[PDB]
């Protein structure tokens, strides 16, 4: 499977940064951290770019929905460039996760834990005018071997991190109570 | 799918093409009766991987191991000669697919 | 802890995990490129 | 689990197949003493990879060395065939799970 | 590209230069007829690695195996110095890139 | 930290354990007045690598060459049996520890 | 940078410290007029890879070369210790850094 993410950060941008890495993380991948991580809250989030706040980078699954999105948060950019993302479990599908509380369900998004390192990403396409320009260009830091036939995290590994805040009903429900951090249980 | 020039080998020799296969299993058994490197496939399949002690086969068998190995552990498919006169079946040529 | 601190903890704890498994994984196919 | 295969093989012998084993620790040991090969498990279970100067043994044992390090390194599962007479326990068969 | 150390030691010889190749099948193959190493490019093309019995070239040799691996595997490109003389053209130097 | 087999072996001999170490630089030297192979940590200790001609030990070595490779490639810890007789320190006995 | 240790080394003998070099090319040729391995870095500056075949030395500079493929293959940077008398400059010792 692949993912796909609309961003207005440039190849060369992604290399610095040693991937698509979350607003909240100052060093490359590699190297930092997001300096707060919750699901839930990221998936809430509202600047300037698609949604990547609270320690996780998001993706959608088609190229027409990237697209949409692109338009959509990132209309009045004159160029921004669409990345196609190689599954791997790092991505949690929102709305397996959060069920019914998942806040924008139609963007079917696959919260990229983290980010997204260079090596993930296969390739990209340049978004100019809101017209995708020419074909993909491939990505030459793709390593294929570390990616080939992993699949997204099971829902399962994602519901003990949903983090809806403490109180929420989703802490006193199945499935999220049975996986539920100790102190997020009423 | 094999290479036009992987297939046409294969087909000059008395052995028979296994295409797109996945290696999901790597033995090493010196038990005296079993000896012998095989693989085990997603669909149950068993072969046995060639040896030789001299040169020039001795370099071809130890990349045939090097190339199961990687396939095990990539999930990368391989295609295959290999001779159906015994079981399990004996690889004679092996192609490391990406 | 809060519910907070323990999400985002358990959760740095997975990133981390997932960092190391492709260190791992790179390092692993690199020693098998590189042997004879 | 283990292969039909890898399952039966172990069988005809003394050793004591071991399925789905989680190596977490390689060493390489030259001291008088414990000279050896040897490879550790989650639970803290030691076994000693078997060694051969001779061939093809040599080939075989080689592929263990090479099946413990990438099991320790991607924390993949192996199935062994154990013979319980030595201590540490001597590999003699060892399959890599993808 | 080819660094510059690599084409002009190139056309220096009587071999082609071939650049940036992307290489995504890696075959072994020990069949009596066609008894060699080979690697093929996404495009279909087809070259024979060189072998060498004896030192200094046998560790060259070793490399070039360990390169068209790691360039399969990975998918980082190689530049191949190839001596068409021989069908598959054969490979003379080869410059695993970056 | 060390296994105990690990632990129990070292204890056993004349050298010092080292734990959970973290190896930041791996070194190959010819040069005559330091010819070896060396490790340093990330908190400055240098040690170096044991070398043996013959079998069995030769095969020793070569595994603990991987595994101090793998180690400052990975970031994966290691628990090291190091002969304080020398300067810098001779590893007997190196653990990985995953 | 170079550790103290490779620093000292290095500047104990007639050949250059190069530090935190950047490899992106690793080449083997077996070209009789260029027959050797070398590696060029991201400026374009090019070596050759010692070589040896008598033990201790045959360990040394095939640690050498997995060093400076693994280098090429990963990004990290080296330090070399490399004389000038001969062009491309030869490499005596090398420092692989995390």
């Amino acid at each position: 499977n692949d993912y796909f993410r609309a961003d207005s950060r440039t190849p060369d941008e992604v290399r610095r940064s040693g991937g698509l890495i979350p607003r909240g993380q100052d060093e490359a991948y590699e190297r930092g951290t997001p300096i707060n991580i919750n699901l839930y809250d990221h998936a809430r989030g509202t600047t300037g770019n698609t949604r990547y706040n609270d320690g996780y980078v998001s993706t959608t699954t088609t190229l027409r929905q990237a697209h949409l999105l692109g338009q959509n948060m990132l209309g009045g950019y004159n160029e921004y460039y669409i990345y196609v993302v190689a599954a791997a479990p790092n991505l949690f599908d929102v709305n397996g996760v959060l069920g019914r509380y998942s806040p924008y369900p139609s963007e079917n998004e696959y919260a990229a834990l983290g980010g997204i390192p260079l090596s993930q990403i296969i390739g990209w396409y340049r978004v100019s005018f809101g017209a995708i320009e020419g074909g993909m260009h491939r990505n030459r830091d793709y390593r294929r071997d570390l990616f080939r036939g992993l699949s997204a995290a099971p829902n399962e590994d994602g519901y003990r991190i949903a983090g809806f805040p403490d109180g929420f009903p989703a802490w006193e429900e199945v499935p999220w109570r049975e996986f539920a951090p100790n102190s997020c249980l009423p | 799918g094999a290479s036009q020039f992987f297939k046409d080998n294969c087909n000059r020799t008395t052995a028979s093409l296994v295409e797109g296969v996945e290696l999901t299993k790597y033995i090493s058994d010196i038990n005296n009766n079993t000896d012998g490197m095989y693989v085990v496939s997603s669909t149950g399949g068993v072969w046995r991987i060639s040896r030789a002690k001299d040169y020039p086969d001795n370099v071809m068998t130890a990349e045939m191991r090097k190339i199961a190995m990687a396939a095990v552990l990539s999930g990368m498919r391989v295609n295959m000669c290999a001779s159906p006169a015994s079981s399990p079946n004996v690889i004679w040529a092996i192609e490391l697919e990406a | 802890t809060t519910c907070a601190s323990l999400t985002n903890k358990l959760s740095q704890h997975d990133l981390a995990d997932f960092k190391k498994y492709i260190k791992r994984k790179f390092t692993l196919m690199t020693l098998l490129s590189i042997n004879n």
